[PDB]
């Protein structure tokens, strides 16, 4: 937990970017908040999932 | 959609009553349906708009959610200082929207309180919001429709069985008619009237319309008989599907197209739920697997064009 | 969503001008470790944690809340590029 | 390696319905049945009317009866069980299933009554028939009464269920997931290596460059074109500064 | 294993509660039961029927009054009172106002021990020389009891009305996945309860938990009938 | 024509072996194939699978062999059939070549067979792959089974006549992308080819 | 990377006829191709998951 | 009114409980919440640790055995063993088999504070001269923890196994129309419990109500606030 939390401390604020190929619409690259979750998978908002 | 869907039964038959009492007793006796458009005194109103008088929304939910009413029924409400005739879910919509935006006064002011909310209405609402309200406001509204909409979809639990698309009984009939008309066109081929090509046209058009005499019946069946059918609703509200798709999943599939490109001369009849004979499937697979490369290849020419346009208008 | 965006966008004439402002200003905030800014101890963008609730180290957000108040001044050719970096490095270590 | 079905791993059936695993779920809260039997998947009734594959529907339809009869079925391609056949197997499976309820000292659940009623209003079950027969027409339709493990209340309309054949495909998140910060660089040009095994980051296509240009992110684009790709002193002054 | 249950309310109407953190699945076990009982139980005022002079039918209009009969019925349903002594489970509120006037819930004539917690409310408007008199009936109970249910007529022409029993309006809880340290499987269950004012949300919920553990302790005395 | 074996599962190699590539050194390439070398020819039938093929840009380029199809010395593909004389199904099993097919008039396996005889006066058949109504007299041959009309994997799909080719494609190929299971279990509904 | 296993199906002794299975395959169940498994499928929307 | 509570059991496996009469809809409000926790928090065993003389891993094959180690674990997860003492935190089961014999849960080495509830559980088939030594440690725990989350470090080859504690197999409740009370539309709750051997159904419902009432009184004094 020494890290699993501190990493959250450097995470808050700044947000990363997710890109789905092919990149047609510029909306195929959007900026989301890095919320650490269990598992190897990646979660995404069901609505904008259309733009990708 | 499902929640805002205004339900109307047909059992009540829409009779005539002098006082609300006969209609009432009728409802209890099972002589009339709840949302059935009946007539009392000199006016007409459903048994619901009478048996349910809500002086506010919270009363509506408190009664319905408690189990004394169905989520979608025609009732009388006092929502936002006015006497209307709508459904509990109908009120719920404008309520969620307003609770997301924060003042329901502008919310209900820009929304449709008359008809169920399908793709279009939802879209329009989002636009009007982002334009009149502001960005974050709309982010909120969207997420609201997300959470509540999703949960509602789970509530209904709408599913798909083999019997969730029933083919109109007019299939066998209206098509067996064309089975005679073909034989007629043939008699014309052997009577000299029709040649080999105009016969091809008479048959191809006979089936072109024969596809309509059925496809029409499909939708007329989902509308006249089973308005709450999952397939129909799904394709209607814009949840999933298109008319031709529902056509091939209920009504007749239609004539295919030979890989040489000239359309076939033989009718397929049977739908996906009916099941296709070996022949039908193989005959279809021609133009079917044709379309695969028809799209997949062209996806390249898309890039071919894109890159160039970028290399011209970039500056 | 970033609260204030409707107001932020509604300030500058362009779109990106806002980005230039937020960026440069945030830079000034991380250069001096927040001892420059215009915010009172209740305005400070706090970051809740299981440990203690400090002020959010993210400069971007700090700049957000900074401009949202309007206490900041921005514009082209405002002051000489010389003293602007000369007195900014003086007042604060 | 003994790999257990994870969250996000590929899964599909014989009817060409793909999908990944989105978040498994505690047996506790599950849409179970009056016999306390929770389902195992909960698939979405959307890609059926679009992709037009009614096979999984009939497969599951037969599976629904085959559950209570335990008899394995063989339906040859383009020659097989039809609606009447399966309908018969459902009438049979029900006639012994509901009878197991009568025998075990029970009757028609109130919640079931609720569903049968609101479904009778839309004409899903022929009016004038007792709940036994209504739930009989429903059970044979492929649908039944499901209780939500979370709430405890029955779902509005009947939900089809049954036994279906599914497959865990090749693609596994465990092997397809990856990321890096500072890795190896190509000898020729100092560009980061690609792929997975090479221990390298992804590529920023011309498409991406254009997208960023359309957003207007000047520096974010330059980051992709300098400090984070082939730049020499830049990446070093990055790992220097950030650290 | 160490719940932090807290509450954020406002006035006697709105109130919120947060039990965080918790075990996976429990938030749901708490949510429905509390909810189902909070709107199906919890005793309260709930006006039942009303009588009116010159007005026999629940339809026929009343001259001198701007609003019709139904509008008044509605406003009467929105009104809320309370019984001071546990003895009185049923009382009768009265009122009479003539001439041009703005009739309100405050204008209502008093009762033995009954306090109208909703003094400012529109009941009806009276035109010039408007003759209005009414004796409303108020009992106590729980849940919802439409006009169909109770057949109350304490007079010749009296008019039964929907009984709004449960002082609570809507609850609609929400459980959200919360994280503390490790194991993101946790419950942040939050509950928003609305009250008409008979009792603040705190008291309502606290009453519900009682109606819960009480029912729970009902499993004491087994009876072995082995098959 | 020589690549890494497909051991992803047992059926995997069994499919990878029965695959027919139009590519290779002396084949064709992704350039010169428009439609022709992709599209499904009328004669395909009980020889080449009308559906199974990679969903990518290679659709129609590489298909598989039919479960009953065979390849003689000359290289042509001959599909099994059954001779018939005036509504009498003969035990004669003929492997007719592609050209041999266009000559005779073949019926279907779903034909109305009453005790080794024809039932209806209008039976399903064709010529050169052209479906037409036919009499109980003019029937020269018949199909052994609809199974030959498809491939292996495709024949493992129950109620396939109730679905669409598009999905059947993946429905087949993914079965090759399939993996074993410790507790693995055969479907309670099959086609009986397993 | 997929394992190749053969599970013995026979007792310590019994007489069998030629063609009878003595061991399963990696994907085989009693001489039946077994890919995946048979579960109880629920066709219904679930919170958009 | 007082609820008639009856408890009908069968063995340690089956049991049914009925509480009638009750309030309208309440049968769900009570019956489901109990069922929830009932299928989760009930403590159980289903072993943890396993070791055999000749084994290097979970895939190894021991001479004289029909199945591999993983198929033996496939039956080890289905192995139920009750503890005659509530105070134990663990144990070690011992097993030995020679000659042509079918090993089973009943073939283990009996000891104090242990009883197998399924002596008929087939483990491995030992053929001619097949010699097999085996031992397991069946610890008691709560919930479901796969072997990948718990270590052993017993010795050279110590192979962990999944843990299915939850002695409760399945639980199903039904809400019907009860004839035992004044008014109508009331409920007769009937909760049916199916568990294995470890704990009796009655006990199950007992501790279930225990944990339910515990997390229920967690609603004690909060911390106020208002905007």
């Amino acid at each position: 937990d020494e890290v699993w939390d501190a990493l959250e401390e450097v995470i808050h604020g700044k947000v990363v970017l997710l890109n789905r190929a092919p990149t047609l619409h510029r909306l195929g690259i959007q900026a989301f908040q890095p919320v650490l979750v269990e598992g190897q998978s990646i979660q995404l908002h069901p609505l904008v999932c259309e733009a990708f | 959609y499902y929640i805002t869907q205004v339900r109307k039964e047909k059992k009540g038959a829409g009779m005539a009553f002098a006082t609300p009492e006969e209609a009432l007793a009728a409802y209890e006796r099972g002589e009339v349906a709840l949302n059935a458009p009946i007539v009392v005194a000199g006016r007409e109103t459903s048994v619901g708009r009478l048996k349910f008088v809500f002086a506010n929304p919270d009363e509506a939910l408190l009664a319905v959610a408690h189990g004394l009413l169905d989520l979608q029924d025609v009732v009388t409400v006092r929502y936002l200082g006015r006497r209307l005739e709508t459904s509990p879910g109908r009120i719920l919509f404008a309520r969620i929207v307003g609770e997301a935006v924060g003042d329901e006064k502008v919310a209900q002011e820009l929304i449709q309180m008359d008809v169920p909310q399908e793709k279009n209405s939802l879209k329009d609402l989002v636009y009007q919001a982002f334009l009149r309200l502001g960005m974050e406001k709309t982010a909120r509204l969207l997420d609201a429709l997300k959470y509540y909409g999703f949960t509602l979809s789970t509530t209904s639990g709408i599913t798909i069985g083999i019997d969730d698309a029933v083919i109109p009984e007019e299939k066998q009939r209206y098509l067996e008619e064309a089975d005679r008309k073909l034989r007629q066109i043939e008699q014309a081929y052997e009577m000299g009237f029709l040649t080999d090509r105009e016969r091809y046209d008479q048959v191809i058009q006979l089936w072109t319309e024969t596809t309509e005499k059925v496809t029409q019946a499909v939708f007329k069946n989902f509308e006249e008989n089973y308005p709450f059918n999952p397939l129909y609703v799904m394709a209607q509200s814009g949840a999933r599907g298109n008319p031709q798709q529902i056509r091939q999943l209920c009504g007749m599939r239609g004539l295919m197209q030979k890989p040489s490109g000239e359309t076939f001369e033989v009718p397929v009849r049977s739908s996906f739920r009916e099941g296709l004979t070996v022949l039908e499937y193989f005959i279809s697979s021609h133009g079917a697997r044709k379309g695969g490369a028809d799209t997949a290849l062209r996806t390249a020419d898309s890039g071919y064009l894109t890159r160039k346009l970028v290399d011209v208008a970039h500056e | 969503a970033e609260p204030g965006i409707d107001k932020l966008f509604g300030m500058v004439d362009s779109k990106y001008r806002l980005t230039v402002v937020v960026a440069k200003r945030a830079q000034q905030l991380l250069r001096h470790r927040f001892k420059n800014t215009v915010l009172e101890p209740e305005e400070r963008p706090k970051m809740r944690t299981l440990e203690g609730l400090y002020d959010d180290p993210n400069a971007v957000t700090w700049a957000m809340k900074e401009l949202l108040t309007g206490r900041l001044f921005f514009g082209e050719n405002l002051v000489p590029e010389d003293r602007l970096q000369k007195e900014m490095e003086r007042l604060y270590p | 390696q003994k790999r257990k079905l994870q969250v996000g791993d590929k899964l599909a059936n014989r009817h060409g319905n793909k999908g990944v695993v989105a978040k498994i779920l505690p047996v506790e809260d599950m849409p179970h049945l009056p016999d306390g039997t929770p389902v195992d998947v909960i698939l979405n009734p959307l890609g059926v009317p679009s992709r037009m594959n009614l096979g999984q529907i009939l497969e599951t339809h037969l599976g629904l009866a085959g559950y209570f009869l335990g008899q394995r079925y063989i339906s040859p391609v383009f020659d097989g069980a039809t609606e009447p056949e399966i309908k018969e197997l459902l009438a049979e499976a029900f006639n012994l299933y509901f009878g197991k309820r009568q025998g075990e000292g029970f009757g028609v659940d109130k919640r079931e009554k609720e569903v049968l009623a609101r479904a009778e209003k839309l004409g899903l079950v022929s009016p004038g028939k007792s709940p036994e027969e209504q739930l009989k027409e429903l059970f044979d339709l492929g649908k039944v009464v499901l209780y939500d493990g979370r709430t405890g209340e029955p779902f509005e309309g009947p939900i089809v269920v049954g036994q279906m054949f599914i497959m865990k495909l090749y693609h596994m998140v465990e092997d397809k997931m990856h990321a890096r910060s500072t890795g190896p660089y190509s000898l020729i040009t100092q560009q980061p290596l690609g792929g997975k095994a090479q221990f390298g980051g992804q590529r920023f296509g011309e498409m991406e460059v254009w997208a960023l240009e359309a957003y207007g992110a000047a520096h974010t684009l330059q980051e992709m074109l300098t400090i984070k790709s082939d730049d020499i002193e830049g990446r070093n002054a990055a790992y220097q500064a950030i650290i | 294993k160490a719940p932090v249950f807290t509450a954020t309310t406002q006035g006697d109407h709105y109130g919120e509660f947060v039990l965080e953190p918790l075990e996976r699945g429990f938030g749901v076990t708490l949510g429905n039961p509390l909810r189902r009982i909070l709107l199906s139980s919890i005793p309260g005022t709930a006006v039942t029927s009303v009588y009116i002079e010159d007005v026999l039918h629940e339809f026929s209009t009343i001259p001198g009054v701007k609003e019709d009969v139904v509008e008044i019925i509605l406003n009467l349903k929105e009104l809320v009172v309370r019984f001071l002594d546990p003895k009185m489970a049923s009382t009768t509120l009265i009122l009479r106002a003539e001439g041009p006037k703005e009739v309100r819930a405050g204008d209502f004539t008093p009762s033995a021990d009954v306090e109208i917690m909703n003094p400012d409310l529109h009941i009806a408007t009276l035109e010039e020389g408007g003759k209005l008199y009414m004796e409303v009936r108020v009992d106590r109970g729980v849940g919802y009891v439409p006009a169909e249910r109770h057949g109350i007529k304490d007079r010749i022409n009296a008019i039964p009305v929907d009984a709004i029993f449960s002082p609570v309006r809507r609850v609609a809880f929400q459980v959200e996945d919360t994280r503390l340290g490790q194991r993101t499987d946790l419950d942040k269950l939050t509950l928003r309860i609305w009250t008409d004012g008979s009792v603040t949300p705190l008291e309502a919920l606290n009453q519900a938990v009682a109606i819960l553990k009480e029912h729970l302790n009902y499993f004491a005395n087994p009876e072995a009938s082995l098959l | 024509l020589s690549q890494f074996k497909d051991e992803t599962n047992p059926l995997s190699s069994l499919r990878h072996k029965r695959r027919i590539s139009a590519l290779g050194p002396g084949g064709l390439t992704r350039e010169r194939a428009g439609f022709d070398v992709r599209d499904v020819h009328r004669t395909h039938y009980g020889r080449i699978c009308p559906v199974e093929t990679p969903e990518g840009a290679n659709i129609g380029l590489i298909t598989s062999l039919a479960a009953y199809a065979r390849v003689d010395a000359l290289g042509f593909i001959r599909t099994p059939y059954r001779r018939v004389k005036n509504g009498v199904v003969t035990e004669e099993v003929v492997y007719m070549t592609a050209s041999e097919e266009d000559r005779y008039t073949i019926a279907q396996a779903n034909t109305p067979l009453e005790g080794d005889r024809i039932a209806t006066d209008r039976v399903v058949a064709r010529r050169r792959g052209e479906p037409v109504i036919v009499a109980p007299e003019e029937v020269e041959f018949m199909d052994v089974s609809p199974k030959q009309v498809f491939s292996l994997n495709t024949n493992l799909i129950p109620f396939l006549e109730h679905d669409d080719a598009n999905r059947a494609l993946m429905g087949s190929n993914m079965q090759t992308q399939a993996v074993p299971l410790i507790r693995a279990q055969a479907p309670v509904v099959m086609t009986g080819l397993e | 990377g997929t394992a190749f296993d053969q599970r013995p199906r026979v007792r310590v002794g019994q007489r069998v006829k030629k063609g009878d299975l003595l061991a399963d395959g990696p994907a085989s169940e009693e001489g039946f191709l077994a890919l995946g498994q048979n579960v109880l499928v629920a066709i219904m929307p679930f919170d958009g998951y």
